[PDB]
């Protein structure tokens, strides 16, 4: 009765079970890293324009998630304080992307920049609310 | 009395698992709440009934259920094996060692396999899969919810084959005989059950053992009638060979072909991690490879069947 | 010259090096799980009010990060489409929390609900832009 | 000629590391860009110079530097040991086996230790830490940037002690002698260097070996003059014991006390993962425990020193 051989086999089986369940959970909660790829559009001195484009699994919240994570971990506010604006495309259904590469207008566009040029963010973000950070 | 209890547990092999599961059942059935608000319930029944309908979710209570019924299925095997299959090995004249060991093994195989065959067929009967309908496999794919009989069928198979595989690696006695094919079978069966349940390929899972269980029933019946020399054994073996050729080859080939063609065509085929549906072009390889592994094992086995068939035919 | 003993020791040393560097990186990029704890304030049928409270390391973007992740992974839009609004406290400096437990007004408050009750979100979010999802 | 090269590499031990590092240096110094845009530069020099100033960042090129200089410090030890310290063991009359082995070891210790002592003192001189100032340790804590001499001092120590520890676990010969205290010393030294550099406790790291290096210089000088019987050995041992008592006890006790008191009081003491500053109440335990481990080792060692001191005093 070699108990330890059993014990190690069962303990590694449970380890695969837990690993695959973590795979499922993780790929669910932050799926936007898989389906959505964030586009950075350069601009004048310190501002950029954000959005995302993917397949039909890149819905509006995939775009919002990826845009806000790009905004919040591409800009260090401890060095200099930033300022951003997010504008939503109000005539495009939430799930709106085609499988192919003629996708069109995104669901969300966001303008983000540092506070050296905050009037530039004022200009690019027309009359939407402007979030400070 | 602890020493005497150990002695009786040495003269039997079912006393301790019987005590474990009878204690669990008695404690659970002591009056109270025989519902989802009890740990023994997560260890005695399928949990996660969605609302108050015939749909069941998944969770860790599934693993608790599986392991408790491994504990249970040890008791079913030891009790049946000794208490029943030794009398049916002695009260009928049989005179050998390998003959009696394998006659016990084959009749226990007959028992559990002829229990799990008709139950799988019934589960497939009152469903849209009737007689292996390859489109109900993929119509509504993500299948987060399984019916009561269907879920308990899946978790009983998991408990049974896990118990087989763990007594395969806890070598009590009988060191080595067929264990290469046996270990490949056990590992592949357990991986397919687990990966079929976890990744929602569940209505895909029912038809494939249905075939394995009813074919194994016929095979074990043929070998039992071989042991108990009767002269009707060759009739049962011909019935077995035609049933094997039908089920394990034609039905599984149809199922593979079903994968290849109607895995794309039917239902949802756009990957979506948020919706948690994995039926895409990335999982088609995995599914086809597992089905192919099962088919390769069955191909080697009918090579063996036909080798024996022709040698006996001219012998 | 027992080479393999060396090889395993060096390979586990590099493994600790990589593990601790991942510790540093991970705790930096998503620090808001450490410093910021999100407060859910129940409301009428399907709406809630979001914000965060922590020490001085829970700056405004810690609050924005934790609020948007609560909004985006506490609400499944594939079942029903939601609608939210984020309102910023425009007179409180970005880094504004005291070490002690008399912290005060947060940097961000967000209202989020399902589309059964979208006029309720209209009511709670006064005149700020309302994001659909 | 491959066999003859192996024979010369068997009659020496520095030929192969010398070839490796001379090839790397020659390839790097072949005309081109002797700047940060070269892999050999990440293997030959400290990288991540911030802007064009005397501040240096961290990265993987640090590990590349450390391992390349492990390769280098193998060549320094083998070349010095053989080519120099065997003539200084033979040209001066010494007649034994353990006597000559340990006389080589102690004079090599004298060499590297008296090289690393004054360099550490110089690094602490042109800094705000002068003569062990316990407040410049914590004034500007996060210290993502280290000066040139200070960073190269930290990475040379890492390469040297890592090479020591790897030839400790690759047992060539001389199986067992003092290896319990030796392995505790090597593991603790390497962990403190790595954890001090990685977690920015870097200006905290300079004063602590300064003491270890200059004290080890004095100790090895005393043991060398013991070997080479001179009669001046006891004078050097008294100087060593007073320097040990001063440095490794008073300065490290002051540094520990500095942790306990001015780790909170001085600089930044609010944990902030975003800013990447770990100087909080969670790291004070770790720092104090590492310093305490070093102090326990030095306490056992002066128990040994004084045991020898009094036995020789009345012998
Ligand atoms: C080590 C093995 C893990 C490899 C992947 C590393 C995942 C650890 C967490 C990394 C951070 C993270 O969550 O990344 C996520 C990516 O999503 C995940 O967490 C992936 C989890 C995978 C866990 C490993 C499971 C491996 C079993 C795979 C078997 C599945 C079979 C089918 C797959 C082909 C996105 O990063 P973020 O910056 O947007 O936040
Ligand atoms: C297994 C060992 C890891 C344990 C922690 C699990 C971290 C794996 C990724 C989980 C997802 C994740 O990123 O969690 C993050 C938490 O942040 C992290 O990633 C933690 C990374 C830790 C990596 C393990 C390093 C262990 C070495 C510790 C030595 C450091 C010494 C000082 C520490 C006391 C937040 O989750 P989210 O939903 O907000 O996104
Ligand atoms: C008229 C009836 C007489 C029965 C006759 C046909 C018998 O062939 C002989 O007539 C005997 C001589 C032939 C001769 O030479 O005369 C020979 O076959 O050995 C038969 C042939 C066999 C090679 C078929 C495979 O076995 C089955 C294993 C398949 C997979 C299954 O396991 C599924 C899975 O695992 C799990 C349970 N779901 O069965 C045996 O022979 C078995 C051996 C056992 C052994 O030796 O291993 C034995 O008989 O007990
Ligand atoms: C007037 C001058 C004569 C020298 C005299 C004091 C000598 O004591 C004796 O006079 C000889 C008899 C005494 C007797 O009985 O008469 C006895 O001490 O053994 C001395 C005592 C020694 C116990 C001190 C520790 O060693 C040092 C190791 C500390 C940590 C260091 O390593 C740092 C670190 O690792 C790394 C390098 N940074 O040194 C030895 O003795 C060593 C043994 C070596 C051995 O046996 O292991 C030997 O002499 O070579
Ligand atoms: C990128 C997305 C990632 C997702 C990956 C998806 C992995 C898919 C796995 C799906 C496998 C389905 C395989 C069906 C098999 C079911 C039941 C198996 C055999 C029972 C055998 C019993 C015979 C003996 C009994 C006596
Ligand atoms: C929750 C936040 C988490 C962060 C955790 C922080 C861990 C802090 C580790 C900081 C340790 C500082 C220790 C100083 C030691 C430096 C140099 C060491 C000895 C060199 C010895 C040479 C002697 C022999 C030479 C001949």
């Amino acid at each position: 009765p070699k108990i330890f051989n059993l014990f190690r086999v069962c303990f590694i089986s449970l380890l695969l079970i837990a690993a695959v369940e973590y795979f499922k959970y993780g790929t669910r909660i932050n799926y936007e890293w898989f389906h959505c790829t964030p586009i950075k559009e350069p601009q004048s001195g310190s501002v950029i324009k954000l959005w995302a484009r993917g397949g039909p699994s890149c819905d509006k919240r995939g775009e919002y998630k990826t845009i806000v994570k790009r905004i919040t971990r591409d800009y260090e506010p401890n060095d200099e304080h930033l300022s951003f604006c997010i504008i939503e495309n109000d005539n495009v259904p939430p799930v709106h992307y085609p499988i192919h590469e003629d996708k069109g207008e995104p669901g969300y566009v966001a303008y983000v920049g540092y506070d050296t040029d905050s009037e530039l963010v004022q200009e690019l973000c027309a009359d939407s609310t402007i979030y400070h950070m | 009395i602890w020493f005497s209890f150990r002695e009786i547990s040495y003269r039997h092999a079912w006393i301790a698992p019987l005590m474990i599961l009878i204690a669990v059942y008695s404690a659970y059935f002591t009056s109270g709440n025989t519902t989802k608000t009890n740990v023994l319930h997560r260890f005695v029944a399928v949990s996660y009934q969605i609302g108050d309908t015939n749909a069941y979710g998944k969770g860790i209570n599934d693993l608790c259920f599986v392991f408790y019924y491994m504990i249970f299925f040890t008791f079913l095997r030891e009790f049946l094996m000794d208490v029943v299959i030794r009398p049916f090995a002695i009260r009928l004249h049989v005179t050998s060692k390998h003959r009696i060991k394998r006659i016990m093994e084959q009749m226990y195989a007959i028992f559990y396999t002829g229990v799990s065959g008709p139950f799988g067929i019934y589960c497939m009967y009152h469903s849209d899969l009737w007689f292996f309908n390859t489109k109900a496999m993929y119509r509504t794919y993500p299948d987060f919810t399984n019916p009561f009989l269907f879920k308990v069928f899946y978790l009983g198979q998991a408990a049974f084959w896990a118990q087989q595989a763990c007594i395969l690696v806890l070598q009590l006695e009988k060191p080595r005989k067929d264990h290469n094919e046996l270990t490949f079978h056990h590992i592949v069966t357990l991986l397919l059950i687990w990966s079929s349940y976890v990744f929602h390929f569940t209505k895909m899972g029912l038809p494939i053992y249905i075939t394995m269980d009813v074919s194994d029933f016929l095979l074990s019946f043929s070998k039992t009638l071989n042991y108990l020399d009767s002269g009707l054994a060759f009739f049962s073996f011909a019935i077995f060979v035609v049933a094997w050729i039908y089920l394990r080859h034609y039905i599984n080939l149809k199922i593979l072909w079903s994968v290849l063609t109607q895995f794309r065509t039917e239902g949802n085929y756009v990957l979506n991690f948020a919706t948690q549906q994995y039926k895409c072009w990335i999982s088609l390889p995995i599914v086809f490879v597992l089905i192919g592994a099962l088919q390769l094992v069955n191909l080697y086995w009918l090579f063996l069947i036909f080798r024996v068939l022709y040698r006996i035919l001219w012998r």
